[PDB]
């Protein structure tokens, strides 16, 4: 598919999954916290 | 007034707060203008609206203004974490174990472990294992880790046998253990003239590092010395003066344990120790 339907489909995916990925990267920050 | 006396009675808190020692007597000392139920009904809401806080110690009850991020934070906290959490920040630099905090809150193990998991998610608390027995996981804030502890685990023997080397240097010249008598030869001139030790010097010597650690106090330096006293690797003379026990002859009729090997196979003629217990 075109790059637009990725910037739109994928966009919707991101608006949905930004909390999922958000918890991923957030615990990935806990990694830094884990150190200390 | 709720906002006025809240923000000016927090102006003493953000200004000073009479340190942590502020009691209700210190309130009257600075602001006595408020009537009893006036200054009291507002302060109670200053815990309800989380501006100042109460501390239970010694005489009367201490107070100081809580910060805003900690205010909102403990407002987010549960009814458990109300007393649990804000009691753990009251558990101070040393933290607290669990059922002793249960004994304070009079609750089960389950109900406290769950708020331990929630504050675990907060990451404002942490599992803390100090020198004392590791069944604890005493919990203090997860912002500070003060405690009593070198460390309880090994590689002191390493740095020991390291300092023992220079200690061997401290007395006469180097080993000279090549042949039997290759010592100082009447100890240079009159070992009586030699009154020597390091103590503090070791730290100037410790400057070498080549190891993962910080420095260490001459007191605990003396502690390191005390084992090789007891292990008899060195000698303690006139306090901070010290000697070597010529241990080296160990490191390399006879009564030395080293330089002695048993037959210790087959034949029944041996000397065990417990041939009679």
């Amino acid at each position: 598919l075109n790059e637009e339907a990725s910037k739109l489909k994928e966009r919707i995916w991101i608006g949905l999954n930004a909390d999922f990925l958000l918890e991923q990267e957030s615990k990935r920050l806990k990694q830094e916290a884990d150190i200390a | 007034q709720l906002s006025d006396n809240a923000k000016t009675l927090h102006s003493q808190m953000m200004s000073k707060g009479i340190g942590a020692l502020f009691t209700q007597q210190e309130l009257q000392k600075q602001m006595g203008i408020g009537s009893l139920t006036d200054l009291m009904s507002i302060v109670q809401e200053l815990l309800d609206k989380n501006l100042i806080k109460l501390v239970k110690q010694n005489d009367e009850l201490k107070f100081q203004g809580v910060l805003e991020s900690e205010a909102q934070k403990k407002a987010t906290m549960s009814a458990e974490e109300a007393l649990v959490y804000s009691y753990i920040e009251a558990s101070g630099r040393e933290g607290i174990w669990s059922k002793t905090i249960k004994a304070r809150t009079n609750l089960h193990q389950h109900v406290v472990l769950k708020c331990l998991k929630s504050l675990e998610s907060q990451r404002y608390v942490k599992s803390v294992k100090s020198v004392k027995f590791p069944t604890r996981k005493i919990y203090m804030l997860y912002s500070l880790q003060p405690s009593v502890d070198e460390l309880d685990i090994e590689f002191i023997n390493s740095l020991l046998t390291i300092v023992w080397r220079f200690i061997s240097e401290n007395t006469f010249p180097n080993g000279f253990k090549n042949f039997e008598n290759g010592p100082k030869k009447n100890v240079f001139y009159a070992p009586n003239v030699k009154n020597y030790s390091t103590t503090q010097e070791i730290l100037e010597f410790i400057t070498a590092a080549q190891v993962a650690n910080v420095e260490l106090t001459p007191s605990n330096i003396r502690s390191l010395c005390e084992v090789l006293v007891y292990d008899d690797k060195l000698e303690k003379v006139t306090h901070d003066c010290y000697r070597v026990t010529l241990e080296s002859i160990l490191q390399m009729s006879i009564f030395n344990y080293f330089k002695m090997f048993p037959a210790s196979k087959h034949d029944k003629e041996v000397v065990y120790f417990d041939e009679w217990t």
